[PDB]
RNA sequence: AUAAGCAGCUCAAGCAAUAAGAAAGCGAGAGCGUACCUUUUGCAUAAUGGGUCACCAAGUUAAUUUUAGAUGCGAGCGAAU
RNA sequence: GUAUGUCAAAAGGGAAACAGCCCAGAACAAGAGUUAAGGUUCCAAAAUUAUUAUUAAGUGAAAUAAAGAAAGUUUUUAUA
RNA sequence: CGAAAAUUUAACGGAUCUAAAUAAUAUACCGAAACCUUGUCCAUAUGUAACAUUAGUAAUAAUAUUAAUGUUAUUUGAUGGGGUAGCAGAACGUUGAGUGAAUCUUAGAUUUUUUUUUUAUAACUAAAUAUAGAUGAUAACUCAAGUGAGAAUGGU
């Protein structure tokens, strides 16, 4: 795989010793600042996940402290981070009504819309250590 | 070769003919890419809608699949552990952690056969009365 | 089908009549074409029934 | 405005230009102090054992 | 959620700026060389800078809804820097509803009752979102006319050396050197 | 009349850099379809028409894509916005003189 | 009680449960939005109609003549003994 | 009358407000997403972004008032 | 400069601008319910699997399968989505009747309300108040209509 660059294979570690840490993860490209144990709400209910499991994300845009920051052109390299999420269940919004009406027309169209939400739970936030890398 | 043409604008005050320039090429809605190979027939229907349309010269004709693949996002994630589950068809899928690799999807007629703790095995666990934690561990 | 309960059924206000017509308000006569002549009256009527013709039961040997 | 999405482009706010800058040819690692308070946490070094190893000179002097 | 997660007390405290009308100002200014050309801000740009921070679009904290604004203190309003003949030509009107009672004054004669502090106000005045937070956003507005004013002591400072001053930027730069010094 | 249509007489700078680059964008089509024809030793009618009596966005003087003609002007010119679906027509020649 | 809203909608500070748990409602402030119906080429229109609410209030029935679908019998069908 | 389109029966963005014009055809949400017309100092989302010239009249800057006059000013082409 | 009209500056939208004007250019950014992406709803298809029901056909003393209907999932990573006059299809609700000499009800049927949940013109959960054993209520399927009202200077 490629290497690391020599300059964060070298501040990485300073990254890492400071007390937080936040990233911004990216499902499906959107992407969502979290922090370890945050509850990320999408805006989707996500097929073929059922109340506890475990999902690795692997998409980061920016690992950053308070003073430092880790950016990757496309994205950051995996073997540097490790976020894990936990599927916590689908939420519900309540049911909207739109009315679709002209003036001057009596008839009034209905649009009843509720849709589910899938819930995640970030349980993981780490940055790696890269000595042997 | 092929024409990779794309509809960027739209035709709605442009006069019945166009629209049925823009149908034999087969754009029905905006940003819409269609492939057509490079011929007269072809090249004589885009200089009606030139435009409309933005063109391309590609090696080979892409397949429907190929062409939504361009703009599909990244997942950003991947199930490495997975709950029970019960799958309606199949039956009763055991807990399966795909971080050490096992999908046994169990079915039957018997509590025992799904692969479940029943009553009884809650029973043969509550009489061994002697079995005990080593005291190393303890 | 009700006509004239409500905008949602599709037949609603009009019921299907259109608006404020001979064919809203009241009705038309049948045989009426709108003032032109038919043809029964510009060519005539063709022919006679005949009253006196046997009818007969037609069968065949097939 | 007259849904929440019109009204969210109206209220926005651009990230902090240290962001903008996102790399090419890899990833790096930029120095980026926040004109904030810092917390209780970031002990200062004054307040650190002589045995702590974490002692080191300014992340500024790294770079 | 996080970055929002915090002490916001000093995001939103009114600062209280100060600038002037006669100083030379290189952004602000339509001239950029010689740099013995540069101007200061002209009445219209230096209003457009100081409605901004009235309404704090300034701050990343921004909102409409909410006052977050600032303090502005503006001296040396009598030698507000104008281009053409704006000084005698330009009019302003007003009037009350009653046919007749069209009140006209010239920028020079407005400048003569009221000073330079009223032409810069309604500059700022109609910069501002016509709603009920234009009032008060306005009355942070400090304009004066020569160089005294009763906020000489309220005035941002950075080691005790006000913005503006001729040693504040290396008076910042220095406190923020210390500020390393911690995990 | 009392219906006011407000338009101007004359165009921004910024609807006419966007027209500047449509005329460019329809320059670039004709081109492709002129190149892949002429590797298959082809040509179309409609692109030698095109190519022969038509130029390009470098070719044009400024007062042929931001104007029109119009015998009813007292010069015989007018805002080229003013013309039906302008964005999406192809209007480049006018008549020799005006 | 500094304000020019067809009174809703989008954003939303704050107040609101004496107590473990539990926030419906009201909402400062910012923005969007000129009732409805009828009738017209076209209505916020200063064109028509209505003070509000509840109730009564308009393609139905018969005979006749047809069509589609379903179904019974079938060169017969139906009715009646 | 003819040709083309829109409205009528089409909401939405732009033209300050706008049935008919410029874009674009609303099944419902999410996104600093990608664009059209149009725009980017403030009201008000985005440049006080670059280059070369003109204007000094707030002319003008999103609805061109005319012929005409004139040591206003710039440039070019002749010329002393 | 020519250039004068009657409520008020009065067709820069306003503030204001010496460019934030004009002309000839270049780039970035913003920008719609358009487009993309991830999900959802609905319509119409195409095959496949499974669940329930109804009616058949076989097996069984030491369960399988066929067809129709409903439904979920899935394959083609299917296609489609404004609307007046008008045409068409599918449903809900109201009143009465059949099954009904049925079913349920002081261990609370019914209570014009409030509350909760469910893709929902509807039902449901729970609470509060009162107290009925049937002249009470009621699922499902079907039958018949005096069956659905912000609009008639409508009527009471
Ligand atoms: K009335
Ligand atoms: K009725
Ligand atoms: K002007
Ligand atoms: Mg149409
Ligand atoms: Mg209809
Ligand atoms: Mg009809
Ligand atoms: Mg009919
Ligand atoms: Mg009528
Ligand atoms: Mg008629
Ligand atoms: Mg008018
Ligand atoms: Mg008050
Ligand atoms: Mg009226
Ligand atoms: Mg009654
Ligand atoms: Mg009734
Ligand atoms: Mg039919
Ligand atoms: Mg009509
Ligand atoms: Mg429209
Ligand atoms: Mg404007
Ligand atoms: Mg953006
Ligand atoms: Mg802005
Ligand atoms: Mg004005
Ligand atoms: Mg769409
Ligand atoms: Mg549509
Ligand atoms: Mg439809
Ligand atoms: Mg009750
Ligand atoms: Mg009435």
């Amino acid at each position: 795989q490629p290497p690391i660059s020599q300059q964060v294979k070298e501040l990485l570690p300073v990254l890492a010793a400071q007390p937080g840490h936040y990233t911004t993860i990216h499902i499906h490209g959107k992407p969502y600042l979290v922090t370890e144990g945050d509850t990320v709400k999408l805006p989707f209910k996500m097929p073929g996940v059922a109340p506890g499991d475990v999902l690795r994300l692997n998409r980061a845009s920016v690992i950053g402290s308070r003073d430092l920051t880790l950016q990757g052109a496309p994205y950051v390299d995996e073997r540097l981070f490790e976020c894990r999420a936990i599927v916590m269940g689908t939420e519900s919004e309540p049911m909207r009504v739109m009315i679709k009406k002209k003036r001057r027309c009596r008839k009034k169209k209905h649009v009843f819309s509720k849709h589910k939400y899938t819930v995640l739970r970030i349980n993981q936030l780490k940055i790696n250590d890269v000595s042997s890398l | 070769s092929f024409f990779r043409i794309t509809l960027h604008r739209s035709a709605i005050g442009l006069p019945k003919r166009t629209h049925g320039v823009l149908a034999a090429l087969g754009l029905r809605r905006r940003n819409q890419t269609v492939f057509h190979p490079v011929e007269p027939q072809f090249a004589g229907m885009l200089m009606k809608v030139k435009e409309l349309v933005r063109v391309e010269e590609v090696p080979h004709r892409l397949t429907k699949r190929e062409l939504k693949d361009e703009r599909k996002p990244d997942a950003g994630f991947v199930v490495e552990k997975q709950v029970r589950r019960f799958i309606p068809g199949v039956g009763v899928q055991d807990e399966v952690d795909f971080s050490k690799v096992g999908a046994v999807v169990r079915d039957g007629k018997r509590a025992g056969d799904l692969g479940v703790r029943t009553r009884s095995d809650w029973e043969v666990i509550g009489k061994m009365k002697s079995v005990l934690p080593k005291v190393k561990a303890l | 089908i009700r006509k004239g309960r409500g905008p949602s059924s599709g037949y609603g206000k009009t019921a299907g009549r259109g608006t404020k017509g001979q064919k809203a308000h009241g009705h038309v006569k049948p045989w009426f074409q709108g003032g032109q002549t038919p043809l029964i009256v510009s060519h005539g009527r063709k022919g006679f029934v005949n009253q006196f013709a046997a009818d007969m039961s037609e069968l065949n040997l097939e | 405005q007259s849904t929440a999405n019109r009204t969210k482009r109206m209220l926005n706010i651009p990230p902090h230009e240290s962001f903008l800058n996102v790399p090419v040819e890899g990833d790096r690692i930029i120095f980026n102090p926040p004109s904030s308070e810092a917390s209780v946490y970031h002990t200062p070094f004054k307040f650190l054992p002589r045995s702590d190893p974490r002692r080191r000179a300014n992340i500024y002097k790294l770079f | 959620m996080s970055q929002t997660v915090g002490a916001t007390r000093l995001a939103y405290s009114r600062v209280w700026h100060h600038i002037s009308a006669v100083t030379p100002h290189p952004t602000l200014s339509t001239i950029k060389a010689p740099s013995e050309a540069i101007t200061p801000p002209s009445l219209g740009r230096l209003a457009s800078r100081i409605a901004t921070i009235l309404m704090g679009k300034h701050k990343p904290i921004w909102d409409p809804s909410t006052d977050c604004g600032d303090y502005v203190v503006v001296t040396n309003c009598a030698g507000l820097y104008t281009t053409g003949h704006k000084k005698w030509r330009k009019t302003y009107y007003r009037h009350n509803t009653r046919p007749g009672s069209l009140q006209a004054i010239t920028m020079d004669a407005l400048m003569e009752k009221h000073g330079g502090a009223e032409v810069l106000r309604k500059a700022v005045s109609g910069m501002l979102p016509k709603n009920r937070l234009r009032d008060k956003r306005l009355a942070r507005l400090k304009a004066f006319e020569g160089d005294a004013h009763p906020y000489k002591e309220n005035l941002v400072r950075f080691g005790g050396k006000v913005v503006g001053a001729p040693g504040w930027e290396e008076a910042v730069k220095a406190i923020r050197e210390a500020d390393m010094e911690r995990l | 009349g009392g219906l006011l249509w407000k338009i101007p007489w004359r165009m921004s700078k910024f609807q006419k850099l966007r027209q500047r680059r449509r005329l460019r964008a329809v320059d670039n089509v004709v081109a492709t379809i002129e190149n892949a024809l002429a590797k298959k030793g082809e040509t179309v009618k409609a692109v030698e028409r095109w190519r022969a009596e038509m130029p390009t966005e470098a070719e044009m003087l400024p007062k042929d894509k931001y104007t029109i003609f119009d015998r009813k002007e007292k010069r015989y010119r007018k805002g080229i916005h003013k013309l039906p679906k302008w964005t999406r027509v192809s209007q480049r020649v006018n008549p020799p003189g005006y």
